């Protein structure tokens, strides 16, 4: 019954379903986690907002056309204005976060096309002068 | 002097400190060859007291 194509993800008050997935990637084989005492740095008791902020936020959609060359976002930038995550981000000097990224694009059995979806650490880009 | 530390006046997490004061021991602080003077000498056929 269970399938590599069918998945549910629940975080906080939010749930995603998909019926045509292709497994899932865990970047570098490592699930996110909290910061251990033996690797800690700032000494103030941290805020851990948990369900208020650790939940799915859906960005404005973009349109894929035959002429599209692609899209980029940065993180945590893309979520800076998202509910309580954004508030916790901006009220503090320091923050860390992992992510579940879910990119959605359905069509039909008669459409064709392929999107590469990449998560890039330190995605530094060239300037235009 | 004042003695209070952060745990006395705020809520703190546990942070293990592995860092050491190795480079501020007196031996470390003074462990450098420092220039203390510049002397001058010459070699030539001297015919005056000054030379
Ligand atoms: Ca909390
Ligand atoms: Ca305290
Ligand atoms: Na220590």
């Amino acid at each position: 019954g269970y399938s590599d194509r069918v998945r549910q993800i629940t975080l906080g008050n939010s749930t995603i379903t998909t019926q045509e997935a292709a497994n899932a990637v865990v970047a570098y084989g490592e699930w996110p986690s909290y910061l251990d005492d033996k690797e800690a740095n700032p000494i103030d008791a941290p805020t851990e907002p948990d369900v208020s902020s650790n939940r799915f936020y859906t960005l404005d959609s973009v349109q894929w056309k035959s002429t599209s060359r692609g899209w980029w976002w940065k993180l945590p930038d893309a979520l800076k204005d998202m509910g309580m995550f954004g508030q916790n981000m901006y009220y503090h000097y320091l923050g860390r976060s992992g992510y579940t990224v879910h990119v959605q694009c359905n069509a039909s059995k008669f459409h064709q096309g392929a999107l590469g979806v990449f998560a890039i650490p330190e995605y530094v880009m060239a300037c235009n002068t | 002097s004042g003695q209070a530390v952060p745990s006395d006046v705020i809520e703190t997490r546990h942070v293990v400190n592995y860092k050491t004061r190795s480079e501020s021991t007196l031996e470390s602080f003074f462990g450098r060859s420092a220039c203390v003077t510049i002397l001058e000498v010459e070699n030539f056929n001297a015919t005056t007291d000054a030379d």
